[PDB]
């Protein structure tokens, strides 16, 4: 029942909400319609509800994983085999009820996470999350110790936004670009990476570049970190160096021009192993090495 | 200056000879050492000394308030008492002196004072330190680089600096400073 007029809808906004939230909200609506008891038209509706969001993605899997999340829980809702209508009406209010738990996470990230700020250590945000924004905002007002750092980041001008952001603040900035990143080995002290998606094990997607600096952290043995809310548990793993679902092409080695036509491709999607990775943020108490892994365990059983 | 004792002290048992306090780093005018010869011809084992510190710490027998009820001559308790002990004003009476090759120092002035704090700030006393709270209301932690931070601790950036630093609580530093 419409789902590409609320992606149309939805893009740019974020900040108050975030994005993954509203698809999830709209999943909610969606389900809150056909009856959850009623599996037969239910579930096939979830199905082409899904394909429909993948037709219109071009290069994204978080929806995607948000709606696999979504129907992990409606399945584990219907194990209490009593009473049919109060399953039904917790399914309902389980919507609404997701925004909610964003808040409270983020409160939870303001308590467990602001332990971390040492003397005279330089911290810099990659690519767009707004948990770790907010992390930041409340490091901040904590007055520990710090200094925020951004970037050359490219895909719509994200970098120079978050830039534009933190200026916002009044904390003095400087930047880094994609190439220029190379020289920084110990002076910034610790390299943060925003998330959007975390998979099985080490797994993550952000932007148009992390196994890179990933690496470098290895080689340098520099602390390496995700930082992110509650929204992006995924069931992935790829084979080569790097593998995902793309719309820009992998080194497309563009036709025999004179006048400029079409240029702009390459990798603009990135992966991370779990190697490279030391410390997990989630608001869910304080987990780590695997814990993402054994979740997707005890949900998925297959 | 105030209290460098010349103590002339025993080896073997442990007891102090002769006590002497001078100006002499200061002010160049009574330069004075002495050797009693009334404990000369029992000890043998000789030692002169000066370099111990001021403690004024005593564990006390039975015997040293009957004593000072005795005599109203010991107003004081170091410079009139050790040389009567010495002259044996009660006959044949044995003193204890604990010699200890790690820092000890009593509080007196106010540059003393000063190095007694550093002392504290650093690691020169074995145990000693603010962070582990001792008065109830206190909520001081540890920090590297010899730093002693409280809560309610502030701390601004862009202040390149020195060695070791201290900070009490409820406090708010601005920026730029040497």
């Amino acid at each position: 029942f419409n789902i590409t007029e609320t992606y149309l809808r939805f893009l740019e906004e974020d900040t108050e909400m975030t994005m993954p939230i509203a698809a999830i909200e709209a999943l909610v609506t969606l389900l809150r319609i056909k009856t959850p008891e009623t599996a037969a038209e239910m579930i096939n509706t979830i199905k082409s509800s899904t394909e429909e969001l993948i037709k219109s993605i071009p290069n994204s899997v978080s929806l995607r994983a948000g709606c696999d999340i979504f129907m992990r829980f409606v399945l584990r809702n219907l194990h209490l085999y009593g009473d049919w209508e109060n399953c039904k009406q917790h399914l309902i209010e389980n919507g609404q009820l997701f925004v909610s738990r964003a808040k409270k996470s983020r409160n939870k990230i303001a308590e467990i996470g602001v332990d971390f700020i040492a003397d005279d250590d330089i911290i810099l945000v990659h690519g767009y999350s707004r948990a770790v924004f907010s992390l930041l905002n409340h490091a901040a007002n904590k007055f520990i110790r710090f200094r925020c750092v951004v970037t050359e980041s490219r895909p719509s001008k994200q970098g120079n936004q978050l830039y534009t952001l933190l200026e916002q603040k009044g904390i003095p900035v400087t930047l880094i670009v994609d190439s220029a990143v190379g020289a920084v080995i110990d002076k910034v002290d610790k390299v943060f990476v925003g998330a959007e998606g975390v998979a099985e094990s080490g797994g993550i997607i952000n932007l148009v570049g992390t196994y890179s600096v990933g690496v470098l952290a290895h080689n340098a043995r520099k602390p390496f970190y995700v930082v992110t809310e509650s929204h992006k548990f995924v069931r992935m793993f790829p084979l080569s160096s790097d593998d995902l679902p793309m719309a820009g092409p992998p080194l497309d080695f563009t036709r025999r021009t004179d006048d400029l036509e079409d240029a702009l491709r390459g990798p603009t999607i990135d992966y991370t192993a779990q190697e490279y990775i030391t410390a997990l943020i989630t608001d869910l108490g304080v987990l780590t090495p695997s814990a993402v892994s054994e979740e997707l365990i005890k949900m998925w059983y297959d | 200056t105030i209290e460098p004792a010349a103590f002339v002290l025993d080896k073997s048992t442990s007891r102090c000879i002769y006590y002497q306090d001078l100006p002499l780093p200061s002010s160049r005018e009574k330069t004075s050492i002495q050797i009693d010869p009334e404990l000369l011809d029992n000890v043998d084992e000789f030692v002169i000394r000066n370099d111990l510190i001021d403690c004024r710490i005593d564990i006390c027998t039975s015997h040293v308030p009957l004593i000072f009820q005795e005599n109203f001559d010991y107003q004081s308790l170091r410079t009139d008492f050790v040389k009567g002990v010495i002259s044996s004003d009660i006959l044949g009476k044995h003193i204890y002196a604990y010699l200890t090759d790690e820092y000890a120092v009593r509080v007196e002035s106010w540059q003393t004072y000063d190095t007694i704090s550093q002392d504290f700030l650093g690691r020169w006393c074995y145990p000693l330190v603010l962070d582990s709270n001792i008065q109830d209301d206190q909520t001081y932690s540890y920090e590297s680089r010899h730093i002693y931070k409280e809560k309610d601790v502030v701390l601004a950036q862009s202040c390149k600096i020195g060695k070791c630093t201290a900070i009490g609580s409820g406090t708010k530093i601005g920026e730029g400073t040497k």
